[PDB]
């Protein structure tokens, strides 16, 4: 008999992240937040000043 | 009947007017009167699917309310749509 | 679990298997992959291969590949080779 | 009365828990499963107001232990989608009013 | 899909205007209620455009 | 749902016992362990206990297989999603 | 200045709303008739793509160089009315009545 | 000039600096090509699908919200316009 050795192997699993964005928020920049109404009243303020 | 068939007959001879065109609800055409085949084939595919687009329009902001009548206005030409549920009649009038 | 890359294929770096047997067989499988694909007729190819590890090397080979799978196995020393190739993972080991 | 009375912002008020399905992919008892699943489970996070996020937080973390692994669920007003999935594990059905419910194995 | 499940739950009044249409393959088909008010909306607005 | 399997275990003279212990097993082993490796590391464990060593076993959701196994001791059965395959050589 | 044509399109006879956009979908100013931010995100979306596509398709599918649209009137169903035009970057949406619907609004308003 | 006004915004990019601006162009140049949203999400995953291989599940329109499980460093959740382009390959 010739002398036995066990070596387990799997097959590399993709590693699965989970994440949750919504988007019932209108499109505007990035530097702006849609929800903070600063942020919004500012830039409305900014587009007009043409 | 002499009467949708002269309706139709009417606005055709009527003065600046391209051509009317009837869609068939599948994209079809049913009758083309325009002077090229190249406009009256482009007609046929493209300005049905922007009616369509339209009506899903009107219909987000009031799924009662639909589409009784639309009116495009280009540059040089204007484009009428009056959709039904069978058919769509389409016009290309020449503004003045 | 450190893999490494030698005759163009992906096997754990430490060769459980003796470098001759393990540098042949992966060169078969590489010229098996070449005439026939593992996508269709993916079970004849592992056929031909189990046979061919019989005839150069010593019998009772066992071979699986798959693009996902986890075997725990008991093989005999130096007789475990274990190499990805673009996506398919080949194992096999003597018995 | 009846259709006639009834307007849309009549017809949303006066029913919330309806319930209608458009397409059924999946298997007629998986879905009797999963459709009480996720009914209970927006109306829970439903809270003050509809948090799109809470509700799939909820709806992926039980149809992920209830099933299988790699489980995505999906909702929303109004949106446009392909997903490739397995055979018999894809269910859309969506809630009264403005609520658009996608869920599959993948 | 909401409306019709609505009108199932409540068969009062039954919506009409049965699938009869005009038919006739060829030489005028249907070209006739509603299609008659969009093609008299049509001139109309033909004719509003030039006065 | 399993719809073709590859039954080649005893069955006569009492050894049906090798053989449910087989799909008896793997329903324990998967839903408990959730790891295909360790799968493989626990239906082996258990059917070298029972029925002395020298069992290979792999689990995988897809691959290809070709082996030489011992005459009625090979069983390749679907455990829900799961492929498990487990026999004897040597 | 640029707040007292908003009070000059509610005192023209038919009109309820209007609602602004920017290039970007954005809108800049709504009425207070219809619903301000949550309806203005939500007829952004729609008249931007049913722009972008009619824009789009007369340069293209019509097969006709030059000649990009400048008005679109939604007639509809009751007495709705939605015309879009389009001055520089920016887009709007006016919404007006006729006899029958304006009658109605102001025996509603009585 | 079109192009300049759309200006796509991205939210949340888990993906490198690369693969990114490379969807910036193809998230433009589905919107300019296609005629209506459907079309938008399909011309998107049969773009990437051929760039790089595997399951994409591509979603796009005004308003929605997105819990899922991806292979970590496939994921990217850009919005232009009122349109938010939702790209992203599992196993």
């Amino acid at each position: 008999i010739a002398e036995l050795s066990e070596h387990s192997v799997n097959t590399e699993r993709v590693k699965t992240g989970d994440r949750g964005m919504s988007h019932k928020e209108g499109g505007w920049p990035g530097n702006v937040d849609p929800n903070e109404a600063q942020e919004t009243g500012r830039f409305k303020k900014r587009i007009e000043k043409s | 009947m002499s009467e949708v068939e002269d309706t139709l007959n009417r606005i055709k001879t009527h003065k600046t007017v391209l051509g009317y065109l009837i869609v068939n609800s599948e994209g079809g055409v049913v009758r083309g009167a325009f002077k090229d085949e190249e406009e009256s084939k482009n007609i046929a595919n493209s300005i049905p699917l922007l009616t369509k687009k339209a009506r899903s329009v009107v219909r987000d902001l009031d799924p009662t309310n639909d589409l009784v009548f639309l009116r495009i206005q280009t540059k040089l030409n204007e484009i009428m749509v009056a959709p039904d549920d069978e058919f769509s009649l389409i016009v290309i009038q020449t503004k003045g | 679990q450190q893999y490494k890359t030698f005759m163009g294929a992906r096997v754990l770096w430490p060769p459980e298997c003796a470098d001759d047997i393990l540098e042949g067989a992966i060169r078969e499988t590489q010229d098996a992959l070449k005439k026939f694909e593992i996508a269709r007729e993916g079970q004849k190819i592992a056929e031909h291969l189990k046979k061919y590890m019989d005839d150069h090397f010593d019998p009772y080979w066992h071979v699986f590949f798959g693009k996902n799978f986890g075997c725990q196995a008991v093989h005999n020393k130096n007789r475990f080779i274990y190499f990805y190739i673009e996506k398919t993972a080949f194992l096999m080991y003597q018995t | 009365k009846a259709v006639t009375d009834m307007d849309i912002n009549e017809l949303r008020k006066l029913m919330i828990g309806k319930a209608i399905i458009n397409s059924s992919d999946m298997q007629g008892d998986l879905l009797q499963e999963a459709q009480d699943v996720i009914q209970s489970g927006i109306e829970n996070n439903s809270a003050p107001v509809l948090n799109i996020e809470a509700a799939c937080k909820y709806i992926k973390e039980n149809l992920d232990k209830k099933f299988g692994p790699t489980w995505q669920c999906i909702i929303g007003e109004g949106y446009a989608y392909d997903v490739t999935v397995q055979n018999n594990t894809l269910l859309f059905m969506f809630y009264n009013g403005n609520l658009a419910v996608l869920i599959f194995k993948s | 899909a909401y409306y019709a499940e609505i009108m199932k739950d409540h068969q009062i009044e039954n919506k009409k205007k049965k699938e009869v249409d005009q038919d006739k393959k060829q030489d005028q088909s249907m070209y006739s209620t509603s299609f008659k008010r969009c093609c008299k909306i049509m001139e109309r607005m033909v004719v509003q455009n030039d006065q | 749902h399993a719809n073709e399997q590859i039954i080649d275990m005893p069955e006569n003279s009492e050894m049906k016992s090798m053989k449910n212990d087989a799909f008896s097993q793997a329903k324990f082993a998967v839903e408990n362990y959730k790891f295909e490796n360790k799968i493989s590391s626990h239906i082996k464990k258990f059917f070298d206990e029972k029925y002395g060593p020298n069992w290979h076993c792999v689990v995988g959701k897809h691959f290809n297989a070709y082996v030489s196994y011992d005459s009625k001791n090979f069983i390749f059965f679907y455990e829900g999603q799961l492929a498990i395959l487990l026999y004897r050589k040597g | 200045n640029a707040d007292d044509q908003l009070k000059q399109l509610s005192a023209l006879e038919g009109a309820n709303g209007y609602v602004i956009f920017n290039e970007s979908g954005i809108p800049l100013k709504r009425h207070e008739k219809s619903i301000s931010h949550e309806k203005a995100v939500h007829i952004a979306a729609l008249v931007s793509d049913l722009w972008n596509v009619s824009k789009k398709v007369i340069q293209r599918d019509l097969k006709t160089p030059e000649n990009d649209i400048e008005v679109i009137r939604l007639r509809t169903k009751h007495s709705y009315e939605y015309i879009i035009t389009q001055s520089g970057d920016f887009t709007m949406l006016a919404i007006q009545l006729c006899g029958k619907a304006i009658e109605e609004a102001k025996k509603a308003a009585a | 000039s079109h192009l300049d006004k759309v200006q796509p915004v991205i939210k949340n990019s888990d993906m490198s600096v690369e693969m990114q601006k490379e969807v910036e162009e193809v998230a433009k140049k589905a919107i300019d090509y296609c005629n209506t949203d459907k079309e938008i999400a399909t011309f998107i995953k049969d773009d990437f699908r051929s760039r790089y291989h595997g399951t994409w599940h591509c979603i796009v329109g005004r308003n929605f919200g997105s819990f899922v499980t991806f292979e970590r460093s496939y994921y990217i959740y850009l919005y232009v316009g009122q349109l938010a382009i939702l790209l992203f390959k599992t196993g």
